[PDB]
């Protein structure tokens, strides 16, 4: 009945996937840029490419170890650059 | 002399779009600013081309007549300026600004 | 009590693979007398309005515009196929209701379709587009992919 | 123009002390660089001492630590301890299996 | 404060003009 | 508590491609505004008079105006100068 007619709006958007954007009728190219940001913050393009071919578990583990090391190495590099900049500012 | 400088300042285009062979892909048509010496060259060549369509055997007479018509408002080179400025307004987004 | 099929919105689906681009335009049809049927529960009514039937109107690929073999998966093939779709939507009087765009994968035609819809080619369709979404299908484990190619 | 973007002007709170440097662009840039979600702890249930596994039937709280698609956030982003991250991830996975998240 | 607020005026104006042009794109 | 990441001893501390800010030319932005002014109010419209006058002065002698068209980063000079002091290496 109408009870099943007036409660479909929330119901429709209650089962959201999180990969949708409400287009800005003024700047429609800014909504496509927002959608792209979601894809990259959920690694959707990377996951899709990584699922095209099978990789042996040993190789998967090696790549995961190396990637983590590079991430941590970059964080250690940036920490040292900040110290350099601070030291330079104070005249060291 | 004041008439000549006024005519050169009104006929010369402020900017002109130039094709830059940037990248293996198609070149980019980016508007570029023009200095006063470059502006005068563009306007003078238009005046000379217009002058050489007149009947006098003497270039001085043809040039004099052309300069008088431009000082009085009538010139066919104002169309050229409007067409150079239209192209630049179209390619305003292609500018780099850094 | 009487079939009252009406269009509620249109779905513009684009599948952008490595070798081709498929663009489908569909209509979300709603029989506006479904609730007037007998022996209909609140659940069946809500379940019918949560997944409304869809009917395909326009189906295009890059080979329908004359692009053959390796050219089908290139940027230019997708841009022209996107234009032909945006034109066929206006030539069929299907630009009255709101359109929802669904993009599927990340091939070279994904960025061509977006450029053709935010540009002159899609200045009529873009005005009706209300929601953009991504429908890329990922697997949580799932079936084994083919072995890596040694090239 | 009588208008400036908010990103180019600093609003000094009321009751606070200021230096002439607080009106410069350096202050604007310095505030962006050192802008961290440090106030989360006081608003972060999982950084308070509660056991995250007690929230397995409360999807609303758990939904604060997943992305828009439901992907559990890395510890680098949540800032939780190893134990709480371990417990929180278990809670979310259990919540997903029950049919609530 | 005036010395600082004068340099800040220039930069604000400059950066409120690069934005306007860059956004025009 | 924020995890500090400490690098191993390194042969160098260097940024591969130091990010240098490059300010925009005042003549190019003046041209970008005038071009927009003509796009709205029309070409040669009396509303863009000031823009035309300013552009002419900016470009009178050099089409891109006189500018400090040079800027280099010194991070690598300081990074190499201070690395041995700040790396926290144990004594020999
Ligand atoms: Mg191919
Ligand atoms: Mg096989």
């Amino acid at each position: 009945a109408e009870i099943a007619r007036s409660s479909v709006e929330n119901a429709q958007m209650r089962f959201n996937s999180g990969k949708s954007i409400i287009v800005n009728k003024n700047n429609p190219a800014e909504s496509f840029k927002r959608l792209n940001r979601i894809m990259f913050e959920n690694n959707i393009p990377g996951d899709k490419r990584s699922q095209r071919f099978y990789m042996k578990p040993g190789k998967v583990a090696e790549l995961k170890r190396s990637q983590r090391h590079r991430k941590e190495f970059m964080m250690g590099f940036k920490r040292l650059i900040e110290i350099v900049k601070d030291a330079k500012r104070k005249g060291y | 002399i004041q008439a000549l400088e006024k005519s050169l300042d009104e006929l010369a285009p402020l900017m002109m779009t130039k094709t830059f062979n940037t990248g293996v892909a198609k070149a980019s048509v980016i508007p570029v600013p023009l200095n006063k010496r470059q502006r005068n060259r563009i306007a003078w060549n238009w005046i000379v081309q217009s002058a050489n369509q007149r009947v006098s055997s003497d270039f001085a007479v043809r040039l004099g007549e052309e300069l008088t018509a431009i000082a009085k408002g009538t010139s066919s080179a104002f169309e050229k300026r409007d067409q150079i400025h239209k192209t630049a307004i179209a390619h305003r987004a292609y500018i780099q600004l850094k | 009590y009487k079939p009252k099929e009406e269009v509620v919105k249109y779905i513009l689906h684009g599948k952008f693979t490595k070798n081709n681009t498929h663009l489908t335009f569909s209509s979300v049809v709603e029989d506006k007398n479904f609730h007037k049927n007998k022996g209909l529960t609140y659940n069946d009514t809500m379940l019918y309005y949560l997944n409304l039937p869809q009917k395909v109107k326009i189906s295009l690929s890059t080979g329908c515009l004359g692009f053959r073999k390796a050219a089908r998966g290139e940027y230019e093939a997708a841009f022209q196929t996107s234009g032909r779709m945006f034109e066929l939507i206006k030539e069929k009087n299907m630009l009255n209701k709101d359109i929802e765009v669904v993009m599927d994968d990340f091939g070279k035609g994904r960025a061509a379709f977006i450029s053709a819809l935010v540009g002159k080619e899609g200045a009529s369709v873009v005005k009706k587009v209300v929601k953009i979404s991504d429908a890329t299908k990922l697997k949580f484990g799932g079936v084994r992919s083919p072995k890596m190619r040694r090239l | 123009t009588k208008k400036i973007d908010q990103s180019l002007s600093k609003k000094l709170p009321k009751g606070t002390i200021y230096d002439p440097f607080d009106f410069s662009m350096g202050r604007i840039h310095l505030d962006r660089k050192y802008q961290a979600n440090k106030n989360s702890n006081r608003n972060d249930i999982m950084k308070s001492g509660a056991n995250p596994l007690e929230f397995y039937a409360r999807p609303r709280i758990l939904s604060r630590y997943v992305t828009s698609t439901g992907r559990i956030q890395h510890r680098d982003i949540t800032g939780l301890s190893a134990k709480n991250q371990r417990r929180l991830s278990k809670a979310i996975r259990r919540c997903q299996a029950i049919g609530l998240m | 404060e005036q010395e600082v607020l004068d340099v800040w005026e220039k930069k604000v104006v400059e950066e409120t003009e690069l934005m306007a042009a860059r956004t025009s794109n | 508590k924020p995890p500090v990441y400490r690098l191993p001893p390194l042969p160098r501390l260097k940024v591969k491609k130091p990010i240098i800010r490059q300010e925009a030319n005042k003549c190019l932005v003046l041209m970008s505004n005038l071009l927009q002014c003509w796009s709205s109010y029309g070409h040669m419209s009396p509303k863009c008079a000031g823009l035309v006058t300013e552009l002419k002065s900016c470009t009178s002698e050099s089409a891109l105006g006189k500018r400090n068209n040079v800027q280099k980063s010194n991070i690598n000079y300081h990074a190499a100068r201070l690395y041995d002091r700040i790396n926290g290496k144990p004594h020999d």
